[PDB]
């Protein structure tokens, strides 16, 4: 089939975690799959980014209350006709 | 000469009973990937989609 073929014919953005999980299930006897679980949890988070979303929600929740805002090397936004202006 | 011809039939039925218990245990027994799916190509491992492929994708 078209298992892990990308838009450009290469590999998906989550092919490595899936191939790791299929290594896990290839060497695992059935009903011993409970040791195989962490590769799976890594794969589902590669697909949907759920734990990353919850973590960035908590970081933004602590960030958004403060009156100081930001004391860090900032992230500067530019317009598209000025990528390499300066 | 009749108790013996009963022992024969009761052995012939206990054999069928043990035959059933076996063949009902042999169903629920888990099966290899090479018996259950594609006999050759026995690995589940992909290497799927190799034209624009990147070194460091295996794990």
């Amino acid at each position: 089939t078209a298992a892990g073929i990308s838009l450009t014919g290469g590999r998906n953005r989550c092919f490595s975690e899936w191939q790791s999980f299929m290594h896990c299930t290839a060497k695992t006897d059935a009903k011993s799959r409970a040791q195989c679980l962490p590769n799976f949890e890594d794969y589902m988070e590669c697909l949907h980014h759920t734990k990353e979303k919850a973590r960035l929600r908590e970081i933004e929740s602590v960030l958004k209350q403060k009156k100081e805002g930001l004391e860090a090397p900032p992230v500067k936004v530019i317009p598209v006709k000025a990528i390499g202006l300066v | 000469d009749i108790l013996n011809e009963e022992a024969k039939i009761v052995q012939a039925l206990n054999n069928q009973r043990e035959l059933t218990i076996k063949m009902h245990e042999l169903k629920r027994e888990e099966k290899d990937y090479a018996h259950s799916y594609s006999p050759l190509f026995s690995d589940p491992v992909p290497q799927g989609g190799s034209i624009g492929k990147a070194p460091g994708s295996s794990r």
